[PDB]
């Protein structure tokens, strides 16, 4: 519908707010988590990866799908380097540290 | 859109300010002609890009009832706006055939335009 709007006008035409609307506004949307001071700080000090997707899931509707891990975490020596990496779909007996990003879609709360 | 027209014919171009003239008079003379009443004569709306039809309004601006709407033959809008519901005639034309090398690919626009008006 959006497509035909645009085509017929090449532009995007603004509208008054209603209950049509407001409710259309409800989605999920792309986030990323941190662990360190959240309500799941207790869990990614060595917790595995599937508490933590069913406890998102359970609680707050949330899905995750993937972690976003610095780069020089499995050494043993501390490192400056801020880079992380993508690590898609881990199982359920993945571990976790405490220095990690979770990638989640939640929902649209007002 | 203010104004009203019905009965009257619409020449959607594909003019540029570089593109070479079509001698746009030869459609406007027998549309013009002296053999017709003058309320039986049909208004023409000419749509396309201003900087083309300045370059031939020296050859049309001794006729009664011509208007130009400056746009693009390929927007909705302006098609709307000049009533495209209630002409007697849409008469699409290109002016930049030459720029294109493959002559099969020189009625993009004007297939283009059809099918737009069509749909």
């Amino acid at each position: 519908e959006l497509e035909a709007l645009i085509a017929e006008e090449n532009a995007l035409r603004g509208g008054y707010s209603t209950p049509q609307t407001l409710a259309n506004r409800d989605r999920c949307r792309v986030a990323q988590l941190a662990l360190l001071d959240g309500p799941f700080a207790d869990l990614g000090d060595g917790g595995c990866y599937g508490d933590l997707f069913c406890k998102a899931l359970k609680t707050y509707n949330m899905l995750c799908f993937g972690i976003y891990r610095l780069r020089d975490a499995h050494l043993s020596t501390p490192s400056q380097c801020t880079k992380r990496y993508v690590i898609t779909n881990p199982p359920y007996e993945f571990e976790l540290v405490p220095t990690d990003l979770i990638f989640c879609l939640m929902q649209f709360d007002s | 859109a203010m104004t009203v027209l019905s009965g009257h014919v619409v020449v959607c171009i594909f003019g540029d300010v570089s593109s070479a003239l079509i001698g746009l008079r030869n459609l406007v003379m027998p549309l013009r002609a002296s053999n017709f009443h003058y309320h039986e004569l049909k208004h023409i709306v000419f749509v396309g890009s201003i900087e083309y039809l300045k370059r031939e309004w020296e050859t049309l601006h001794n006729f009664p009832k011509v208007s130009i709407l400056p746009g693009t033959p390929l927007s909705r809008a302006d098609l709307r706006a000049v009533n495209i519901n209630l002409c007697d005639m849409c008469v699409i034309l290109s002016a930049n055939q030459n720029n294109i090398d493959d002559t099969s690919l020189q009625d993009k626009e004007c297939i283009l335009a059809s099918l737009n008006i069509k749909s």
